[PDB]
DNA sequence: CGATCGAT
DNA sequence: ATCGATCGTTTTTTTTTTTTT
């Protein structure tokens, strides 16, 4: 068999990582331990570290890696065998990463197969979940049907022949739904990168899949590094494919399906960078590692209380975010109130009680009133901003659909409305229509609002200031 | 003794003759037959050419059959109806040439044979049962770039016991097994899967006739092609390109249902050989990496920063033949060389780009469409819409179905292709309030933020101006200034860096010279590089170099003195219903002054910016003093 | 074109 | 068990009216 030097490469990463790993520390035990109580089955690890310990199976890796990679489920259930007492229950996702090479749509041949490389792109007309139970329980119909096999193939196949017996070979049992092997995945679409615009061609698309801890946590507007797990497709029909056909025509002594197969791809890694904030409890830049109520949320006391005990630092904070800016300091100390925290009472049921409150700029002109706000969408978190007139009335709406796509009227989200516990600030108060206006007239104060002419049960709510 | 079935060829023949004929060669087709011209090699182009790649080791070759015109045309008539069978041969006299060129070389990287030029068939309306098996060669316009799709020659399998785990490949369309693969007592049946097994890309697209040689008012009906590996997306939509090719015929499956086969054989052409035809006169694109000059033209363009004559030269350099009142094509060429990159990856805040904004405005009689019709035929990033071509979704969200995915995606914009660069715009009082707000955006922003119910989206879009405006009159009015006359309302027309203003030249007598002139120069269907030294590239790697290796910087020189000034440069809080001075003005100030410090590379600050940015505006700030 | 089904 | 004679087998379309904002 080919990849028992695969099988006996990462058994020996185990035995080494088993000792140590780094510094008499291990980087995927403590993963690992989380594992053993719930057994979830997924571990990143570091393609970095092959070359540091198993010394290049990247290139033993990164060609043959489709047929190699069940095996690396197998070494993992004999990395979780040797210290825990053990069914094989245990099973392999991987998120791959610390991985250098990153290409991209064009460089795609028959060549590619089987590999690990990291690509981005934009996320586009996203689908949902739609399990598999892609396994079962399956032969003669009689008595002999105990089959946990590998009957899993994407292309499925109930017909069997026998294990114990001379029985039916294409007379199946009945089916198992209850004690098997089951899982998950979705199906979304990517355009081209848009780090990678030419001219002339379309933005090709490639299809994408996704595992069971890589789901839901893609969305529109982000960039990825995936797997390079570049496929033949268990595909079943299709047209223009006018090649040769061929199929084994067996020994002469004294079933058939067209083939045209077509392309699609798959990965099993993400890093959704860009789009990845963090609260308080995430150690920054500058941190204190000390006790506190949580993590980090406030383990940097050690200056914060200082930062919280100065009648000067109101001043000083005052003028610890405008170096850049001069004016009056009215607005240099009151915006910031705006976004600094409310009330936040815990009391009755006798209705909603809010927190934030309205704020405006007016100015003469060129006094930069919008450099005060230009900034504060690279500021701060769920607070992005544009204009209202940036979009039309499906800024507050979405686009009022009249044509048949699912079922023929959609308007369910818009551009103020999913700006949660962030602000979404607005210009030209003025000369806009009376429309969005008297929309917000008890938008802003009753922040439960509906609509009709297309309602899903219309009940929407705004959450911010502006 | 020996030849093929349904044949009359031999291949030892073909081999032989072109080994002999390359052998028999010193560049004759161009040395012999251009004898006039001598190309200074006494020895086969090919035994030189497998030098001249076995030395760059970067291999597939490519023929003409003008070279192979001149030896028995016997190869070349059984090469015409047998292609498929005299090609390869070809291949194996230049494997056989490797050994002629070096023993040890890589002799496992393959070369092909592209041959050409027996003639033009006729075009493709016209063709015959005959020209099945031949040679084939026209041309037109393409409509594609579609996808590509691998193609399987073998399999791989499996077993039960002792793992029989084997392969076999395909002839073309005929295999054979056992019960099972590598069958011994057939202990199992037998293991086919379908993935860790040979494949071969390939690909598809259709292809027009339409130059000029038409069925004239006729539609031109088109042609389709297949693709191989080493010609897969060799061009990309919209070129007009030769082909090579054998014709290719194939049945049609009557019904479906049934193995039933219909009479119409289709036909189509295989692929040998294509012609990428290529036609970028104006300012080329922007890798970096494919564009680096050698230090030969640094000392051309280091020699035209040495004038002080280069203030006005590419100003100058900027029309053809164009000799009126070009005093603003110095302003044109502070965009020309497209501003400086004051970048803010410094303190993260307040991302103040030198914006540049600049639109030309006035009468129908200034070329400013066939000037910058012609000015596409310039800019890097050159675009020509204008009011009333496309929307503001006409600008981006090209939105709807897609039978490739077999659903509809979200897709694809005008402006961020266009970063940094301009769009020739005309006609500008023409669109809706839709656009001309999104303008606002980002005239003030140069940003995005986008929330539709599929994708919601924050790109990133950024781009400097030309415009060629026009107002709702026909003549500007004499005593209403575009303070009103273009349509626009009462700052924000002030709002503009400066709009150098446009107008008819009102004096009757300098027709004639340019009437005259500039008609000899079509009479003559010509220039002449006089004093006006028209540069093939010593003009455009100063103009493309000088993008990237400047870094503007003010120590004293080009900021104090409006700094005084602006004593009586805000006196201006008097007027009724006027547009004054601002407190923006002196931002395009620094801007105009690095830009035009980018021209006399000048990595420190240049002070003369100054003075013809004080001159740029006061010669077109004043037509409004009312 | 496929599976059923009968006998040799 | 083997062969042969038995059984039963079918798929193709694009566009016009009133309605709602
Ligand atoms: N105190 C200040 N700090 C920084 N920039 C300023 C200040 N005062 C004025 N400016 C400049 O003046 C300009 C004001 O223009 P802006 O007010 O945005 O136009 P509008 O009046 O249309 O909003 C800005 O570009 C800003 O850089
Ligand atoms: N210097 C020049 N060189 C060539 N053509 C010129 C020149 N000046 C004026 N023209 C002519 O004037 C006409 C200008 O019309 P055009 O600018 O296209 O109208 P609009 O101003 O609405 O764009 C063009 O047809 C052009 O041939």
């Amino acid at each position: 068999v080919k990849d028992e030097v695969g099988i006996r490469a990462q058994k020996l990463f185990q035995d080494f990582l088993e000792e140590f790993k780094e510094d008499g520390e291990i980087k995927y035990t403590r993963p690992a331990a989380s594992l053993e109580s719930p057994d979830r089955c997924t571990l990143e690890v570091s393609f970095e570290d092959v070359e540091k310990y198993d010394q290049n199976l990247a290139t033993a890796i990164i060609e043959e890696y489709y047929h190699i990679y069940p095996f690396l489920c197998q070494s993992v259930s004999n990395y979780v065998k040797d210290r825990i007492g053990l069914k094989t229950q245990k099973d392999c996702y991987v998120a791959f990463t610390e991985v250098p090479t990153r290409h991209k749509v064009r460089d795609l041949t028959t060549s590619k197969i089987g590999t690990l490389i990291r690509i981005s792109g934009q996320v586009v007309r996203t689908h949902p979940v739609h399990p598999e139970l892609v396994s079962g329980v399956f032969m003669c119909l009689d008595c002999q049907t105990e089959i946990r096999n590998v009957e899993q193939q994407f292309k499925f196949t109930n017909p069997t022949i026998c294990r114990n017996p001379v029985c039916s070979n294409r007379k199946r049992f009945m089916l198992d739904v209850e004690k098997s092997l089951f899982l998950d995945f979705q199906k979304i679409r990517i355009q081209e990168t848009q780090a990678e615009l030419p001219r002339g061609c379309i933005p090709r698309a490639v299809e994408i899949i996704l595992r069971s801890e890589l789901v839901e946590t893609v969305q529109a507007g982000d960039r990825y590094d995936f797997t390079g797990t570049l496929i033949v497709v268990p595909d079943v029909s299709v047209l223009a494919g006018v090649g040769t056909r061929a199929e084994n025509s067996s020994r002469h002594k004294p079933g058939m399906r067209e083939l045209n197969y077509r392309m699609a791809f798959l990965a099993c890694s993400v890093q959704a960078t860009t789009a990845r904030f963090g609260g308080t409890d995430l150690p920054m830049s500058e941190v204190t590692a000390e006790d506190m109520k949580k993590q980090m949320t406030d383990a940097e006391w050690h200056k914060i209380y200082e930062m919280s005990k100065d009648r000067n630092l109101y001043q000083n904070l005052i003028s610890s975010l405008f170096p850049s800016i001069y004016g009056n300091d009215e607005v240099k100390r009151g915006i910031l109130l705006q976004q600094f925290g409310g009330v936040a009472k815990t009391t009755t049921e006798k209705t909603s009680l809010r927190g934030d409150i309205n704020v405006c700029i007016v100015g003469d002109p060129s006094t930069a009133k919008s450099q005060f706000l230009k900034q504060v969408s690279d500021f701060s978190p769920r607070a992005i901003y544009t204009s209202g007139k940036a979009s039309s009335a499906a800024g507050l709406t979405a686009a009022v659909v009249r044509d048949e796509e699912s079922f023929d009227f959609v308007i369910e989200a818009g551009a103020l409305m999913l700006a949660d516990n962030g602000i979404c600030c607005i210009d030209e108060f003025d000369k806009m229509d009376q429309r969005d206006q008297v929309a917000i007239h008890e938008a802003m104060e009753q922040q439960t609002i509906s609509i009709a002419r297309a309602g899903v049960r219309a009940t929407l709510n705004a959450r911010t200031s502006i | 003794q020996l030849v093929v079935w349904g044949t009359n060829v031999v291949v030892s023949q073909c081999k032989s003759k072109f080994k002999s004929f390359i052998m028999r060669f010193i560049d004759p087709s161009a040395e012999q037959d251009e004898i006039s011209e001598n190309i200074d090699v006494n020895q086969p182009l090919y035994l030189q050419k497998l030098e001249e790649i076995h030395t760059l080791e970067e291999p597939y070759l490519n023929l003409n059959c003008a070279h192979l015109k001149t030896f028995d045309q016997d190869l070349y008539r059984q090469l015409i109806c047998y292609p498929q069978e005299v090609i390869p041969g070809f291949d194996m006299a230049i494997n056989e040439m490797f050994f002629e060129r070096y023993p040890a070389a890589l002799l496992e990287h393959q070369i092909q044979v592209r041959p050409f030029n027996a003639d033009k068939t006729r075009n493709m309306r016209s063709l015959n049962p005959e020209d099945m098996d031949q040679l084939i060669s026209i041309s037109g316009m393409v409509i594609r770039s579609s996808n590509v799709i691998p193609e399987m020659r073998e399999a791989f399998f499996s077993c039960n016991i002792c793992s029989f785990s084997t392969t076999v490949e395909v002839d073309r369309g005929r295999i054979n097994q056992p019960t099972l693969c590598t069958n011994c007592n057939t202990n199992h049946c037998f293991r086919l899967i379908h993935n860790r097994s040979e494949f071969t890309d390939k690909q598809l697209v259709k292809l027009q006739e339409s130059p000029d040689d038409m069925a004239a008012g006729q539609t031109p009906h088109n042609v389709l092609l297949y693709a191989h590996n080493d010609l897969v997306d060799k061009v990309q939509p919209g070129d007009r390109v030769t082909v090579t090719g054998i014709y290719r015929a194939t049945p049609l499956k009557t019904g479906g249902l049934s193995s039933s086969v219909k009479s119409v054989y289709k036909t189509h052409v295989d692929v040998v050989h294509f012609r990428k035809v290529d036609n970028k006169r104006l300012y080329e694109d922007e890798e970096g990496k494919d564009h680096i000059f050698p230090p030969e033209r640094v000392e051309l363009l280091q020699l035209l920063a040495k004038k002080p004559d280069i203030y006005d030269r590419l100003a100058r350099a900027i029309a053809p033949s164009i000799y009126e009142n070009d005093d603003i094509k110095k302003g044109i060429l502070l965009q020309l060389f497209g501003g400086t990159k004051k970048k803010h990856a410094t303190l993260g805040r307040q991302n103040f780009r030198s914006e540049i904004h600049l639109l030309l405005c006035g009468d129908p009689g200034t070329s400013k469409s066939q000037m910058l019709q012609y000015v596409f035929n310039l800019v890097p990033r050159s675009q020509y819409t204008s009011g009333r071509g496309s929307s503001a979704v006409g600008l981006t969200a090209y939105v709807t179905k897609d039978p490739e995915t077999r659903q509809l995606v979200l897709q694809t914009g005008a402006l961020v292709l266009a970063d940094n660069g301009v769009c020739c715009i005309d006609e500008f009082d023409k669109m809706n309030d839709s656009t001309r707000s999104v303008l606002h955006e980002v005239m003030e922003q140069q940003t995005l933020s986008i929330a539709k119910a599929g994708i919601i989206c924050q790109l990133n879009a950024r781009t400097s101006i030309l415009a060629a405006a026009n107002p709702a009159e026909s003549q500007w009015n004499k005593r209403k200034n575009i303070i009103d006359n273009v349509q626009l309302p009462h700052t924000l027309l002030s709002r503009f860096d400066l709009i150098f203003l446009v107008l008819d030249p009102q004096d009757e007598i300098f027709d004639k010279r340019l009437a005259s002139h500039l008609v000899s120069l079509y009479y003559v269907t010509r220039h002449e590089e006089e004093d006006t030294m028209f540069d093939m590239s010593v003009l455009r790697d100063y103009i493309a170099y000088a993008r990237e290796h400047l870094s503007p910087t003010l120590s004293d020189e080009a900021q104090q003195r409006l700094i005084q000034a602006y004593v009586d440069m805000r006196k201006v809080g008097a007027g009724r219903g006027q547009i004054s001075a601002y407190p923006r003005q002196l931002e395009s100030l620094i801007r105009l002054s690095e830009a035009h410090a980018k021209v006399r590379l000048s990595n420190q600050v240049e002070l003369l910016d100054v003075e013809e940015a004080w001159r740029l505006h006061r010669e077109a700030l004043k037509q409004s003093a009312t």
